[PDB]
RNA sequence: AUAAUGAAAU
RNA sequence: CUUGAGUCUCGUAGAGGGGGGUAGAAUUCCAGGUGUAGCGGUGAAAUGCGUAGAGAUCUGGAGGAAUACCGGUGGCGAAGGCGGCCCCCUGGACGAAGACUGACGCUCAGGUGCGAAAGCGUGGGGAGCAAACAGGAUUAGAUACCCUGGUAGUCCACGCCGUAAACGAUGUCGACUUGGAGGUUGUGCCCUUGAGGCGUGGCUUCCGGAGCUAACGCGUUAAGUCGACCGCCUGGGGAGUAC
């Protein structure tokens, strides 16, 4: 993220803009997944664990709505 | 694999004609020419295991071609065998 | 989804053409994602291809810091 | 034979033996019964990234069909140059001859 | 001394503490002033608070150059990241840019293995 | 943050 | 004899295998400039580094290990497994329209190959972090969990070893039996409204009917209904141990 600051601009929009920069360029989650090792069995295991939960929380929610609760 | 100019040259050289692609005799010539040519290719890649299995399959094919000619008609399979120098 | 490529009927996406290929990369320099942009996977293999050779001949940036 | 397209890149305080450079190779390719399909020179550019400390380099750019050990032998040639700071050379299925993006929007 | 009119400011932001750095615009240093040498240790010393003060600090110790511009660069993913930007700007320096130069490797080298506590 | 143990029967 | 099994002609997708080059980000070390009292670490600490000038910031050089983003209940392989870009050698799969051979097939005791991590031998290499080991701590004790260091090994060439919850805890081949929603990869036709409809193949993820099951559950990729061949079991310990 590199921000320029333009003429008339005040001081904190332009930090409001390097805010939301720096969120969607997503470093913070980088420096954080990048502390510890982590093995190969356990990153598997975390990526087919939630493919499984968002896809039972879809059938849940959509199968939710044909139901009256009073 | 073989090029289409050796493919034909074989067909044309052991085949009744060059639409005779089936019978024993050009399948079995086929299997030889490459059986053949791999072995400089084995030579200086002695540990490339994948392809190796690919060549075993094509050694296991020729030998059962043989046996079912060698059981239908003798006096062809000795031509073919003595014109291709096949023997242990 | 809509992709372009798709719709205009593309043989190759030409490592060459970096008008199209900017539109396929964030401001950091980073390849863009398929579920945002609607592309479909056999175009991302190559578009993705296409951007890595443009990197390494110098017509596109590998980062905005360098 | 088989078709290759190649492309290098030029110091660009020596863009006087660009000329000469593109003779040299067209004859030792036309020399072995190749042909050459397409031939461009793209000129100074500025470059995305410094390398050995430089911008500004000259670009050239060759579509053609040969044997192997000519293209071996250009290769050695390209190592040894000294002016010659970066090149690539990628296979094809079939010759190219129209026009690239680069000399249409230029 | 030889005034200098713009500058660069360094933010160096840890999980356990901050480090400010004043410098010229080819690298050379001017003054600096850290959160854990401003009366703050131990879990104190980890907090925006800690950070601003720092700030201020090292803002007092660059007065004899009258610096008017500043460019920012910030580096970390610990607390005070936002506090001493906006500590300077309140110091009364002019910010002219923001840049995060946070270093991230393309699969390079190992890291350390998990804490079990 | 850490932080042990409880004979056999009715 | 042509329906099982194979051969030939044109194309398509792929981290399938062996060899050789090369690029960019980051860590460590070496030599220099600016600058001056702290840095690093924890639940809280001190062992450690520092006025012999560290930590921070900028310029130049060396080395060897791995390839962010794309990237997905995505792809390839007999299994073990395989991920930057470029070239050389090489194995398998699938589709359309034809021609060709004529049962040439399925399974397999002994036999022969391939086979994750760690480990062993000879010769090289060594950023990063790491059994063993040494020192702060915590504790009634602490040969541990936590902190500061750290070598075998992890890397490369050739040769041994033959084991894993080597798992879908489900051997291989063939035929038959209601449905729904998706992913990925080929291909034919067009009312015509050129951006949309109607079909027909391969591989794969989830729900569920009849039947089956001790139950949990499986369900056209069967644990349903049948046929061909092979491997294995017979109460718990002693023991996958002794000779």
């Amino acid at each position: 993220p590199v921000i320029k600051v333009r003429e008339n601009e005040p001081f904190d929009v332009a930090l409001r803009r390097f805010k939301r920069s720096c969120e969607k360029a997503g470093v913070l989650a980088e420096v954080r997944r990048r502390e510890f090792y982590e093995k190969p069995t356990t990153e598997r295991k975390r990526a087919k664990a939630s493919a499984v939960k968002r896809h039972a929380k879809k059938l849940a929610r959509e199968n939710a709505r044909r139901t009256r609760l009073y | 694999s073989l090029s289409t100019e050796a493919t034909a040259k074989i067909v044309s050289e052991f085949g009744r004609d060059a639409n005779d692609t089936g019978s024993t005799e050009v399948q079995v010539a086929l299997l030889t020419a490459q059986i053949n040519h791999l072995q400089g290719h084995f030579a200086e890649h002695k540990k490339d295991h994948h392809s190796r299995r690919g060549l075993l399959r094509m050694v296991s094919q020729r030998r059962k071609l043989l046996d079912y000619l060698k059981r239908k008609d003798v006096a062809r399979y000795t031509q073919l065998i003595e014109r291709l120098g096949l023997r242990r | 989804k809509f992709c372009r490529f798709t719709a205009e009927g593309v043989q190759e996406i030409d490592y060459k053409d970096i008008a199209t290929l900017k539109n396929y990369i964030t401001e950091s320099g980073k390849i863009v994602p398929s579920r945002i942009t609607g592309t479909r996977a056999k175009y991302q293999r190559q578009l993705a291809r296409a951007i890595k050779r443009a990197r390494y001949l110098s017509l596109l940036p590998y980062t905005d810091r360098h | 034979m088989r078709h290759y397209e190649i492309v290098f890149m030029v110091h660009p305080d020596q863009s006087e033996q660009v000329p000469g450079m593109i003779e040299r190779y067209t004859a030792a390719i036309t020399g072995a019964e190749g042909k050459i399909h397409r031939l461009e020179d793209w000129g100074r550019r500025q470059l995305a990234y410094p390398i050995n400390k430089l911008h500004k380099a000259h670009y050239v750019l060759m579509n053609v069909e040969a044997p192997q050990e000519v293209i071996d032998e250009l290769e050695t040639t390209f190592r040894f140059n000294d002016a010659v700071i970066r090149s690539m050379v990628m296979r094809t299925k079939h010759a190219v001859t129209e026009a690239s993006p680069m000399v249409k929007a230029k | 001394r030889k005034q200098v009119s713009d500058g660069v400011a360094h933010i160096h932001a840890s999980f356990n503490n901050t480090i400010v750095t004043i410098t010229d615009r080819q690298g050379n240093a001017l003054g600096w002033a850290t959160a854990g040498g401003s009366g703050f240790r131990g879990s104190r010393k980890s907090t925006p608070f800690a950070a601003q003060v720092a700030a201020e600090r090292c803002a007092d110790a660059v007065k004899e150059y009258g610096i008017k511009n500043l460019e920012v660069m910030v580096k970390g993913p610990g607390p005070g990241r936002e506090s001493t930007i906006r500590a300077l700007n309140a110091a009364g320096f002019r910010i002219t840019n923001i840049t995060d130069v946070t270093p991230i490797p393309h699969n390079g080298c190992r890291p350390p293995k998990k804490r079990r506590v």
